């Protein structure tokens, strides 16, 4: 159960470092954006490829 | 860290429901008494750990 503490314990500051991450693009609405753009662009040419085939 | 404690205690709370049905089909009654005390309980916990998350 100690050694099961230090495990869990390391891998909630993974979480609390992954969350920080997270929030370095939160309301970065450049970065943000883009991303979304990109993921929207690349859905779109894809489905245009499917009814041009 | 608060989160993921909600979460660990929601899953442990659906496996109570697995061990409550298991007593159920073995027929054993304070079994399945005690997996309702415990999904009683833990989502007690996890309302607490909701509270403190929102």
């Amino acid at each position: 159960a100690t050694s099961a503490f230090e495990r869990m314990e390391n891998k909630v500051l993974d979480m609390e470092a992954t969350s920080q991450a997270a929030g370095e693009l939160a309301g970065f609405g450049i970065e943000n954006q883009f991303a979304q753009l990109e993921a929207s662009s690349g859905v779109e040419d894809e489905l245009a490829a499917l009814k041009a085939s | 860290r608060t989160e993921q404690r909600l979460n660990q205690d929601t899953q442990e709370a659906k496996k109570w429901e697995d061990r409550a049905k298991l007593a159920l089909t073995n027929g054993e009654e304070n079994l399945a008494r005690e997996a309702l005390a415990r999904k009683k309980s833990l989502t007690d916990t996890a309302a607490a750990y909701q509270t403190q998350l929102a």
